[PDB]
């Protein structure tokens, strides 16, 4: 999700962009500013919400021992979704 | 490695499955294990001669 | 009493004699150092630097400290005479590439926070 | 020449500060109501000695020792300070 | 005398009766594992981690709640004690979440460290864990309840220390949870301490989240300047940046806590800072310039005028060094118009006697009084730690508290006499029942707040309060050295200014409007340009952009309290010093250094060049400012009363009203906390829940 | 035999330290305060000596934290306050000493939680 | 098991694996890793700075052992010589680009060794 | 207790204790303490004046015969009045045993050179002088061994900074390598790792 | 990889790049964090 700045400089996922006044932009002359193209926030926002039939669900990130430590998520709040603190995947209970 | 998680790190599956293993992995990779006070001179037969550590 | 043991000297007089002997040796050596190392300084500059190095710790009143200082001076003289030292080591005594650091309050206030 | 402030540094329980303590306990109030617009700052010293400070115009000041002085002596020197002498 | 003998691992210890096993063990340097026991809170006994074996006793005892008995032999390192510790740690870790890499507690966690030191190294739990839902208790304390170990430390702190009963437990057994059972923000002036007391990552700081690890931080020990309590703190820094503020234990003062403004307003320092010298250009706009140019302009305008024309005002966060330097500089110009924004009555003794304007009893002395009278004060917001000490004495010593003023909520029950100041005269004349109550009290205390001395009739009020203290000292005699008379300050720079001879108030400026004004961190808005003649030269020295900066002609950037070694004087009269944690940003400098450099430019150079020389000057002017923990001083109440009873100005028919009536007006009071985004969030949260 | 010196110990000329980092430094002799996040007290047993904090600035490249004073990380450990004072004095550094802070003993009573007439009674457990 | 140029990895959804625990920074024997972090706009625990000085690194592989989510790895690449010193001071963008570039091989290498770990 | 715990040899422990008692009996003029560690290492604490007699006895006695100097080094403990601890590690080929001899000194008190007793000691003493500043009397040729020519200070002392006081670079104006005060692009980051909870009860100190 | 293809991911590069050191595409390092201290902005209107 790269957007350009008024000076034409690409904006990183962290949000750092040099100001017009700043002299440090000279380091990119005749060269390029390295920016990763895959914003992880937009990618994780694209994942669908899982629906499960229990008050507590477990997430390990997938792949067993190739994921993150296994944690358990409470799903009692009806007007929200439980989010894994490692992976960012969302879970909920079937409503309406 | 010695089956003592307060010295040797546990396996990755254990660290990702059980609470004690994760705590011990965290502490061994951030602070490290404490060694009791004392002094030793240990020497081996290295290929170039006697190699020692005080 | 304070029950202390010496290194070489018993009181300050013997220590001063050793200091004078070391000063004589360095003063004699300076011209040979200028010749061998191909220094662009004069012999007068070298002897002034030797005198300044000696005066840098003229306030010492402990004979043991003076004894150790003389031992270190002899070590440095041995390094210079045998050419273990290089031209860069000899010229480090003069600080030729260091910009002067002002000592009054106003300049220190202008440049930074250091006292 | 123009006095601006008076400072007295007396210690809490030193034997030498006994006279200044007695003076403050007895005759300070009279002096204060005699000079209702003069700062007389009472402060506490550490174990060194008692003292009295007098400040004049343009930042000039000098100090006089009050060690072992009695109340009469400190009153004397204080009223010498509050007049154009010494 | 009545000491008994007990043995800890075969070593004889003599202890007072009622001493617990844990205390007997720590008498010889052995710290027992604990999770629910806090030495400043009620004993709970719930965690069970403190279980130890007593010799010849089949059952282990809870060291935190069991009184030692004569001849007992505690065995802190026996097999039974170690096995009890291992079992309890196993039960604690069974349902705990694998959250250490995402937990802010990681690296400074009691659960982690005690698992490493007293528990096993592996798990045999083969079931699924529980997970509870999270709670919202405000914008300050982050809540992740799954990590809770049910210590109940937060509930006890809220009930006993903060006086707020909003925290509790619902349900039973495994399902039991800690919270409020409804959506309700736990908002208190001391609320942020539950983060410190919570041993796990269940309660954490929300402004601090995810920003640092404990092994990274460098610790600097300094003093808090957000009020006149002078709480001891630790500044955590990493790579030249302030990361957070932590309490530092000082038994006489704060003890183990800090107020929420002390803890969370540090973010204020980051924004709206003066970093370069500024002057006015042709268009009347402020423009960046060098130090030399601004100093030259100020020196020229200082040489241009003399005596009464030159004036200065000191703000609420100024240190002693800068105050004495500015006083000396203005004295060289033959000026005495050195003033502070906070007003103290000048009638009679005034600032001449140190006892007249100080809290004589002291913070630790509150624990000995049995009757305290508060007049025109809101201690909870003005001095939250002083109010906490009052509540501690109310809870543990049955202290009787009465208030004169508007009925604020103080978190404890007090007796309300009224708000009309006529009650002061009724008590003084003996025509009040509370006069009889004070007459019979062995160790009475009367506390008058500095916020009630801000009124026009404030000087009369001081005399009335003094009359009450004289009546108490007369009828009840002399209890020795009790110092019934007290004054409670709310500004960190006030007492040091008073010690230095600075004129209290600001009326001298109004009666003699100057042409050259010095604003040393003065952001109270007491004097605008209406009160001054036109084309007047105004110089502002500070660290923030606030009320006083846009009205000035020259701006000199100074250092905040985290960026210098400075001297501050407490309300009690104790003098404490800060330490440099991070250097001042940009071109900002130390304040006394700025004043000394300006004096050199102006030609009237000051004698002192280093900080030690400035502190020698401070010793010359007032020797109590270099005694860095001393709080004992002579008492001159009798002379002050004599000099105060000669002027008889009348009171005012206006009920005493504290400046901060409610919690919302507590958060933003000074320059730093006005620039804090966390304080703005707190104000928004208290004015609307949502 | 012995020589019986009667001077004061001063080794500054032998340590090789530059003159700036001897006269302008101020060390602090103190026992570190307990980290308020933990209940353990094992880090408040020894005395510590550290130097005054100097300037740190941002590196133009990479934005790292730069320093120019060599003593920014030096921390010493001593058994007693007198040992630290002696070390600082013989090394020529000026110092400030802070007296050790100890938590005062407290009177704990589990029965006070349920008092008949006192305010110590607790509403909840 | 070969230890090469470093990389930062993602979950299959594209979300980053790194959670700013700073274990790799703590364990690094050369102090070659510098990390800063803050809550992301959606509340996630993510870094804002992740720098590795490759002229400080000893290529010991301790960082990838310490990582609890396999976020930082030493990838198989070893042909990355540069013409200037500054090209070897990696920031977060460079490491993420390396991860996206070498994931196809890194995942296969991890699949072949994780049972020994 | 069986699989993960290192085994302890009682017979060796008894022999080393008896030999320590033997050495202490033979040289009461210099021996201040004799200790045997639980992992079977014997230490002998002596007065500095007994460096030469003790080492000579341990080298030449028929029942000792520690003819090889394995290692000689120093340890700096700033909290002690005598700052420096001198450690000799000796190995006996005849009896297949090792021994450790310890003494102490401060900045201004020389220690006698042990070069006459052991040829190997000449370099070790030079390293001790270079790294710690301990002077050895009657050394054949005492001078710096490890540090750069003209280097000032002793870097192994606790007070000495890790990165030193000066750095080196090449300067084109003077066309040589120059030394200047250290400036670091990234400051070394200090870590506070020690746990606030005690680890080893067997080593707890009395509360003074 | 013909017999054993790698796993397909949406973020893996579809175009391999070689060593670009010494070219205009070379990597240039920079700080990825935002400003720490915000300065005070003086008012744009006169004061008298
Ligand atoms: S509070 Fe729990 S999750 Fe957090 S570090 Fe401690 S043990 Fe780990
Ligand atoms: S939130 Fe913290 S203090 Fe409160 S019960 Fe849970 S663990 Fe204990
Ligand atoms: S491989 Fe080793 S030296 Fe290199 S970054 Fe990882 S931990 Fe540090
Ligand atoms: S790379 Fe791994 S170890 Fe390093 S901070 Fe990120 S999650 Fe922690
Ligand atoms: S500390 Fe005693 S039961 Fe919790
Ligand atoms: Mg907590
Ligand atoms: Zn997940």
């Amino acid at each position: 999700g790269v957007r350009t700045s008024p000076t034409g400089e690409k904006v990183t996922h962290t949000g750092q962009a040099y100001d017009d006044g700043d002299y440090r932009r000279v380091r990119f002359s005749d060269r390029q500013k390295e920016v990763n193209e895959n914003f992880a926030i937009d990618l994780i926002a694209e994942q669908p919400v899982s629906e499960v039939g229990s008050r507590v669900i477990s997430c390990d990130g997938g792949g067993g021992a190739l994921g993150h430590p296994r944690v358990y998520i409470n799903l009692d709040k009806e007007t929200k979704t439980g989010t894994c603190g490692y992976c960012g995947l969302q879970f909920r209970q079937p409503h309406h | 490695k010695v089956d003592d998680a307060k010295v040797s790190p546990p396996k990755r599956a254990e660290m990702k499955t059980s609470m004690e293993s994760l705590i011990h992995h965290f502490k061994l990779y951030t602070e490290g294990y404490q060694v009791p006070p004392g002094a030793t001179y240990t020497a081996i037969e290295a290929p170039k001669g006697e190699f020692g550590v005080y | 009493g304070t029950s202390v043991k010496p290194i070489f000297s018993r009181d300050m007089n013997e220590a001063k004699r050793r200091v004078r002997e070391l000063y004589r040796a360095w003063y004699r050596e300076v011209p040979n150092t200028v010749h061998l190392f191909q220094l662009d300084i004069s012999v007068k500059q070298g002897r002034d630097k030797v005198r300044e190095m000696f005066m840098k710790n003229a306030h010492v009143t402990d004979p043991r400290v003076v004894d150790l200082l003389v031992i270190k001076g002899k070590m440095e003289l041995e390094e210079t005479i045998n050419v273990w030292k290089q031209r860069t080591h000899i010229m480090r005594f003069f600080h030729e590439t260091e910009a002067p650091r002002p000592t009054d309050f106003l300049s220190k206030f202008y440049v930074g926070h250091d006292p | 020449l123009g006095l601006r402030e008076i400072r007295i540094h007396l210690c809490q329980r030193s034997p030498g500060s006994q006279g200044v303590r007695d003076f403050i306990e007895k005759r300070y109030v009279e002096l204060k109501k005699a000079n209702p617009d003069l700062p007389i700052l009472i402060r506490e010293c550490s174990d060194v000695q008692p003292k009295l400070w007098a400040r004049y115009a343009f930042g000039q000041e000098k100090n006089v020792s009050l060690n072992n002085f009695s109340a009469d002596q400190v009153t004397r020197t204080l009223e010498n300070v509050l007049s154009g002498k010494a | 005398s009545n000491l008994i003998e007990v043995f800890v691992d075969g070593q004889s210890v003599m202890v007072e009766p009622g001493t617990t096993v844990l205390q007997a063990c720590e008498k010889v340097g052995m710290q027992i594992p604990r999770f629910c026991y806090h030495e400043r809170l009620s004993v709970a006994g719930n965690c069970r981690m403190c279980l130890v074996e007593i010799e010849k006793a089949p059952k282990v005892v809870a060291a935190c709640a069991m009184p030692v008995m004569k001849g007992w032999n505690i065995l802190t390192n026996s097999e039974k004690s170690k096995k009890a510790r291992e079992g309890v740690m196993e039960f604690l870790l069974a349902n705990h979440p694998l959250d250490c890499p995402i937990c802010d507690q990681g690296g400074e966690c009691d659960l982690q460290d005690q698992s490493m030191m007293f528990g096993s190294d592996r798990s045999r739990f083969l079931e699924g864990k529980r997970a509870v839902e999270d709670k919202n208790i405000g914008p300050l304390v982050k809540t992740i309840m799954t990590r809770c170990i049910q210590c109940t430390r937060c509930i006890r702190f809220a009930s006993e220390i903060a006086g707020v009963d909003d925290l509790g437990t619902t349900g039973r057994g495994n399902d039991m949870q800690v919270g409020t059972y409804i959506e309700k923000m736990f908002m208190s002036e001391l609320s942020g301490n539950i983060i410190d007391i919570c041993p796990v990552g269940a309660l954490t700081s929300k402004p601090y989240a995810f920003t640092a690890r404990p092994w990274e931080t460098r610790k600097t020990e300094s003093i808090d300047v957000m009020d006149a309590v002078g709480s001891n703190i630790v500044v955590s820094t990493r790579t030249g940046e302030v990361m957070r503020i932590l309490p530092r234990m000082h038994e006489d003062i704060n003890e183990e806590w800090i107020s929420d403004k002390t803890r969370f307003a540090y973010d204020g320092l980051k924004r709206q800072r003066l970093t370069q010298p500024m002057i006015r250009n042709e268009k009347g706009l402020l423009t960046y310039t060098t130090w030399e140019d601004a100093l030259s302009r100020v020196a020229g305008m200082l040489q241009s005028f003399q005596g009464n024309d030159v004036a200065a005002i000191a703000g609420g966060l100024v240190d002693a060094e800068a105050l004495v330097a500015l006083k000396d500089l203005l004295n060289r110009v033959d000026s005495d118009s050195l003033c502070t924004e906070e007003v103290f009555p000048t009638a009679g003794a005034g600032t001449d006697l140190r006892s007249n304007y100080l809290l004589n009893t002291t913070i630790a002395g509150v624990e000995e009084a049995d009757v305290i009278l508060l007049v025109g004060t809101n201690p909870r917001f003005e001095a939250p730690l002083f109010n906490a000490r009052i509540r501690k004495s109310w809870l543990h010593n049955d202290l009787k508290v009465a208030l004169i003023g508007s009925p604020v909520d103080l978190t404890y029950r007090y007796d309300h006499l009224g708000d009309s100041p006529k009650i002061l005269q009724d008590i003084a004349s003996g025509n009040h029942p509370f006069s009889q109550i004070l007459k019979e009290a062995k160790k009475p205390m009367v506390v008058l707040g500095s916020s009630a001395l801000q009124r026009s009739d404030g000087t009369a009020i001081l005399a009335a309060v003094s009359n009450i203290a004289q009546n108490i000292r007369l009828s009840s005699g002399v209890t020795g050295d009790w110092k019934v008379m007290n004054i409670l300050h709310r500004i960190a720079s006030q007492v040091a200014a008073l010690d230095l001879g600075y004129k209290p108030g600001v009326e001298a400026i109004r009666k003699n409007p100057p042409k050259v004004l010095f604003l040393l961190g003065a952001d109270g808005g007491c004097i605008t340009r209406q009160d001054l003649p036109k084309d007047c030269f105004i110089i502002y020295q500070g660290h923030h952009g606030d009320v006083g900066a846009p009205m000035a002609d020259v701006i000199l950037p100074g250092a905040a309290y985290t960026e210098k070694s400075a001297t501050y004087v407490n309300t009690e009269g104790r003098a404490q010093q800060t330490k440099v944690a991070v250097t001042p940003p940009g071109l900002a400098r130390e304040d006394w250094k700025i004043i000394r450099a300006l004096s050199e430019i102006a030609g009237m150079t000051l004698p002192y060049d280093t900080l030690d020389q400035v502190r020698s000057r401070l010793e010359e002017v007032s020797p109590n400012l270099v005694r860095y923990d001393d709080v004992e001083g002579a008492n001159y109440f009798q002379q002050a009363n004599e000099l105060s009873k000669l002027v008889n100005q009348q009171l005012l028919a206006d009920p005493l009203v504290p400046p901060q009536l409610t919690i919302k007006d507590f958060y933003m009071t000074d320059s730093i906390s006005r620039a804090s985004q966390t304080m703005a969030k707190c104000v928004k949260a208290v004015t609307e829940g949502i | 035999q012995l020589i019986a010196v009667d001077e004061k110990l001063d080794i500054t000329t032998l340590t090789g330290v530059p003159e700036e980092h001897i006269k302008t430094r101020k060390v602090r002799i103190f026992v570190p305060a307990r980290n308020n996040m933990q209940s353990g007290v094992n880090n408040t047993k020894k005395w510590k000596m550290e130097f005054d904090t100097r300037e740190r600035w941002e590196n133009p490249l990479m934005g790292w934290s730069s320093t120019a004073d060599p003593l920014s990380n030096l921390v010493l450990t001593f058994s007693t306050k007198e040992d630290a004072v002696a070390f600082a004095e013989k090394n020529g550094w000026s110092f400030d000493v802070e007296e050790r802070k100890v938590p005062k003993p407290k009177s704990k009573s589990y029965g006070a939680n349920f008092s008949w007439n006192k305010r110590t009674r607790v509403s909840t457990k | 098991r070969f230890r090469g140029e470093h990389a930062l990895r993602r979950y299959p959804s594209g979300e980053e694996r790194c959670i700013a625990c700073k274990l790799c920074e703590a364990v690094c024997p050369a102090q070659a890793i510098t990390i800063e972090a803050e809550p992301r706009a959606d509340g996630s625990r993510r870094t804002t700075r992740y720098d590795i000085d490759m002229t400080k690194c000893i290529y010991c592989g301790f960082c990838q052992e310490a990582c609890p989510v396999d976020a930082i790895v030493e990838g198989p690449n070893f042909e990355f010589s540069t013409e200037t010193h500054e090209e070897l001071l990696y920031n977060k963008e460079k490491l993420l680009n390396n991860g996206d570039k070498w994931e196809a091989e890194i995942a296969a290498n991890i699949q072949a060794d994780y049972l020994y770990r | 207790t069986r699989p993960t715990i290192r085994p302890r040899n009682d017979v060796v422990h008894k022999q080393l204790s008896a030999f320590g008692q033997y050495v202490a009996e033979i040289l009461p003029k210099y021996v201040q303490q004799v200790q045997v560690s639980c992992f079977n290492e014997l230490e002998i604490f002596i007065h500095p004046d007994g460096v030469i007699p003790v080492l000579t006895f341990l080298r030449d006695h028929t029942n000792a015969q520690f003819k090889s100097l394995a290692d000689l080094t120093a340890v700096d403990v700033p909290t002690r009045q005598n700052r420096f601890e001198i450690v000799y590690n000796l190995l006996s080929l005849r009896f297949n045993s090792r021994i450790r001899v310890k003494t102490y000194t401060d900045e201004l008190t020389p220690i006698e050179s042990s070069v006459t007793v052991y040829k190997a000691a000449n370099w070790y003493e030079r390293e001790i002088w270079d790294m710690f500043g301990v002077f050895f009397a009657n050394h054949p040729d005492l001078r710096r061994i490890l540090t750069d020519y003209g280097f000032e200070g002793h870097p192994f002392r606790k007070d000495f900074p890790l990165s030193g006081y000066v750095e080196l670079r090449y300067d084109d104006e003077v066309k040589r390598v120059v030394a200047e005060p250290v400036e670091l692009a990234q400051e070394f980051r200090k870590f506070d790792l020690n746990s606030p909870w005690e680890a080893f009860p067997a080593y707890r100190q009395p509360p003074e | 990889p013909t017999t054993k293809p790698p796993t397909a991911r949406k973020y893996i590069w579809t175009n391999h790049k070689f060593n670009v050191s010494g070219t205009p595409q070379q990597y240039v390092p920079y700080s990825t964090t935002r400003k720490k201290i915000q300065e005070w902005v003086p008012p744009s209107t006169p004061y008298k």
